[PDB]
RNA sequence: UUCAUCUAGACAGCCGGACGGUGGCCAUGGAAGUCGGAAUCCGCUAAGGAGUGUGUAACAACUCACCGGCCGAAUGAACUA
């Protein structure tokens, strides 16, 4: 539902870390509390990949993809292609594209219907999202930003975008996206709210200093909230 | 506050006018000091990938101007040493303006990023939008 | 089972006192164990210090007031420092009280138990003016009646 | 109004309802009480003077029945206890006081500190 | 919770102590002098201050 | 050098008891001899304070004033060079 934890010491969770419906995927360097947070909640219902992307840690910025498919930069290592390919479900196809925006995370921004790009990707690359992922493919900019994956955290049941956006921008973004959206702030009041958190139709996780009025607003617009042990027993 | 990082080849001395790379204004950037540099005699602290140096702005909006506020570094054009083996270098200098805390008042950033600077940084890794 | 006893002091109205303190190794009570006090103090003054013993066994109550102490003798009056220094014509009603302090006192008689409960009055203006020391030195009532 | 709830940060778990909370809402304001003194070794030395801060920082409970296997089994005069899926420290119960942030005394106290742990209402969503 | 049987038991060799005015040393609390030569043997002696 | 205790039992330690009205009463989250202000009483007495202290959340536990035995010849203070 709404759980909040951190990566080493730093907030920021979807820089670290990619969650999508069938799997998840986490970097290296963490302490077992951090895994905890993923392995308690999540069970044995989809498999939390440890990983690394390019050779960095930040494998939530580099990598973008959803339920069917998943996209790699070309800096990644053939070795680290083989070990996603054992751990990850036979039904995920994985493809590696030839980019001149490299960082695909920041560039896509996605879920199982409707994808966002940024606006100056190329023709070639523009049928290879749409054959991998199954997802039509829209180019869009939130308000201010190119980078519609850092300021717009998407779901199957809403979205969370960019605080510093017009009403009537948000209402052209919502026909496109079919879903409803909810300006708010993360972490304490970041902008970056598609790195702050990581949300799929079960878990939505934030860093530890978003306050409980954030954590409310987050709640409400992905519909993911919902007894007995408590009593007055005296 | 700042993360392990393997050494790199030192490339911007005291006095360095860097290029800046995000869209706060400024235009460059002119470095003074360096975070977590050391102390020898004669010797001026320099900069390098992925360093926090202290740097005013020259020439930009009148601001940003005439205050020392923290920068992260996102190009250099000293040639470096990659562990897997590769010697690669960019070519410009280029910095990005930051709170203390680490945290960036960009919005965005132009141009290429340097791989070693976004995984000491994540807040520079969230803006980026080329990784080497 | 087992029997177990603890000790309650002052409270008027309602206090949790000793208990909730004590109550913490016993059954948890907060309800019963004040309202346990509340018939144990009743027709007794909030302003006057009340010492009571409770025995409880599964949530039992036990209400009595022992009054060895000075309670008698705070017992008998109409009610920075509300003052207790009071006259009180003590000698035929302190008598009836002294022997109901007189269960033990372990003396001789109602003589040598009538030099002690007026002591514990060290506040009260008793018999006449003065019901302590000189005056209550000697007393020539009671004595051997109650024996 | 509607019935809140409090759920355990990292935990996510209901610790407490709302038809509880002694609150014990005013301070008491004048300078024994409302004033934290710090005395010394002897001869009621008073060497340091504190103001008491605006909200009370706690939440003051009933004894509830996830507490009951705590409170039982070793039960002492003072302690802690912690969210019973993620072991962190959320609570500490004491029979003796610690009156609030803020200050007064109250009873004996199951204190739940406003740290780590959030109050959420347990009625539909606000709508905004 | 630290039982107060065990804490007196603790005070005795940590609280009551004597401390030295001039060599601030830790010494037994019915001693005369200090036992450190540095001081000269003084005289001077102090109680340390209970929490 | 000058004083004072001492086989009429010293100093040191040991060995007993330290009880009854006692959680007295105002004092306030709670103070029971010990955070304290004013009061200072009786009983059992060989003798024992509404209390010299350590300590206790509040008690306790210990210790002391005091009461009687044993151990048995030296002990204490202020100085001067």
């Amino acid at each position: 539902m709404a759980t909040r934890t951190q990566f080493e010491n730093s907030n920021e969770i979807g820089v670290f870390s990619k969650l999508t419906n069938t799997y998840c995927l986490v970097a290296v360097g963490g302490s077992e509390n951090f895994y905890s947070a993923f392995e308690a909640e999540l069970g044995d219902a989809i498999p939390i990949v440890h990983t690394t992307i390019a050779g960095t840690r930040i494998i939530g910025r580099m990598t973008a993809g959803n339920r069917r498919g998943l996209l790699v930069p070309t800096q990644t290592t053939d070795q680290e292609l083989q070990h996603l390919r054992n751990s990850l479900p036979d039904s995920v196809k994985i493809q590696r594209v030839e980019e001149r925006l490299s960082a695909l995370g920041n560039v896509i921004c996605c879920n199982d219907y409707v994808a966002l790009v940024h606006p100056d990707i190329d023709r070639e690359t523009e049928e290879l999202i749409s054959d991998v992922l199954g997802v039509e493919v829209f180019r869009q900019t939130i308000s201010g930003n190119i980078l519609v994956g850092s300021y717009c955290s998407l779901s199957n049941q809403g979205g969370l975008v960019h605080p510093q956006t017009s009403v009537q921008d948000q209402e052209e973004l919502s026909s496109l996206l079919q879903v409803p959206l909810v300006a708010g702030t993360v972490n304490r009041g970041s902008s970056v709210v598609g790195a702050g958190m990581v949300v799929n139709d079960y878990l939505a996780v934030t860093g530890l200093d978003t306050t409980a009025p954030e954590l409310s607003v987050i709640e409400s617009i992905f519909r993911l909230q919902d007894e007995s042990i408590s009593g007055n027993l005296r | 506050a700042q993360g392990t990082k393997f050494r790199i080849s030192l490339g911007l001395p005291v006095g360095a006018i860097m290029n800046c790379a995000d869209n706060s204004g400024a235009r460059n950037l002119y470095i003074i000091a360096v975070k977590g540099s050391g102390s020898r005699l004669n010797r001026l602290p320099a900069a390098s990938l992925g360093d926090m140096v202290m740097a005013t702005v020259k020439k930009g909006k009148p601001e940003l101007r005439k205050k020392v506020m923290p920068a992260i570094v996102v190009r250099q054009a000293k040639s470096w040493r990659r562990r897997d083996g590769v010697f690669l270098y960019f070519e410009d200098n280029a910095g990005v303006i930051a709170n203390p805390k680490g945290e960036m008042k960009g919005s965005a950033i132009t141009g290429p990023v340097g791989k070693e600077c976004a995984d000491l940084w994540p807040r520079v890794a969230s803006n980026s939008g080329v990784v080497v | 089972x087992x029997x177990x006893x603890x000790x309650x002091x002052x409270x008027x109205x309602x206090x949790x006192x000793x208990x909730x303190x004590x109550x913490x190794x016993x059954x948890x009570x907060x309800x019963x164990x004040x309202x346990x006090x509340x018939x144990a103090t009743k027709e007794f003054k909030g302003i006057k210090v009340t010492v009571q013993l409770k025995i409880q066994n599964r949530q039992a109550a036990a209400s009595v007031v022992p009054s060895a102490s000075s309670l008698v003798i705070t017992a008998l009056k109409e009610p920075k420092n509300v003052k207790h220094s009071g006259n009180i014509q003590l000698d035929e009603i302190i008598x009836x009280x002294x022997x109901x302090x007189x269960x033990x006192x372990x003396x001789x008689x109602x003589x040598x138990x009538x030099x002690x409960x007026x002591x514990x009055x060290x506040x009260x203006x008793x018999x006449x003016x003065x019901x302590x020391x000189x005056x209550x030195x000697x007393x020539x009532x009671x004595x051997x009646x109650x024996x | 109004s509607k019935v809140t709830a409090v759920r355990c940060k990292k935990c996510r778990t209901k610790l407490a309802l709302s038809t509880s909370f002694i609150a014990h809402d005013p301070p008491s304001k004048e300078s024994s009480e409302g004033h934290f003194i710090k005395r010394a070794a002897n001869s009621h030395r008073i060497i340091d003077i504190q103001e008491s801060q605006a909200n009370c920082s706690h939440f003051f409970i009933e004894p509830l029945k996830w507490m009951q296997p705590e409170l039982q089994g070793k039960q002492e005069l003072e302690g802690k206890f912690s969210c019973p899926g993620c072991s962190s420290k959320v609570g500490g119960y004491n029979w003796k006081g610690s009156r609030c942030s803020c200050g007064k005394w109250v009873i004996p106290a199951i204190h739940l500190q406003t740290s780590k742990v959030d109050q959420f209402p347990l009625q539909s969503t606000a709508l905004p | 919770i630290i039982e107060p049987s065990l804490k007196a038991l603790a005070s005795k060799y940590n609280c009551d102590k004597s401390v030295c005015r001039k060599c601030y040393a830790r010494l037994p609390p019915r001693a005369t002098n200090c036992r450190k030569r540095k001081c000269g043997h003084t005289n001077q002696l102090r109680p340390k201050k209970k929490l």
